[PDB]
């Protein structure tokens, strides 16, 4: 019984790990999504 | 931790159970002394015979 509740624990640490991972590759893509920001392409009109 | 101490109790059952076997042969009565006994008595008996 015991090394079964051992293995539901390491089961939660792992979720753990990948909520993370998810919310880095959320970061990430919306990172991704927008190239330019508002204020770096207003700064590329003024030099141009 | 806590599996690793349930299976220290284990053990220290398994060390009761083989100290309460050995207590089993020392306590009955056809043990080792009863027949170290029975060899000396018997082999008197058959040299006399």
């Amino acid at each position: 019984d015991k090394v079964m509740a051992e293995i539901d624990a390491d089961k939660l640490a792992l979720q753990e790990s990948r909520h993370g991972a998810q919310s880095r590759f959320d970061s990430f893509n919306t990172l991704y999504d927008e190239d330019v920001n508002a204020g770096e392409k207003q700064a590329m009109d003024l030099y141009l | 931790r806590e599996a690793a101490v349930l299976q220290k109790n284990y053990l220290e059952t398994q060390q009761a159970q083989t100290q309460a076997q050995l207590a089993f042969l020392q306590s009955k009565f056809s043990n080792a002394a009863l027949y170290n006994w029975l060899r000396g008595r018997l082999s008197a008996i058959y040299y006399q015979f």
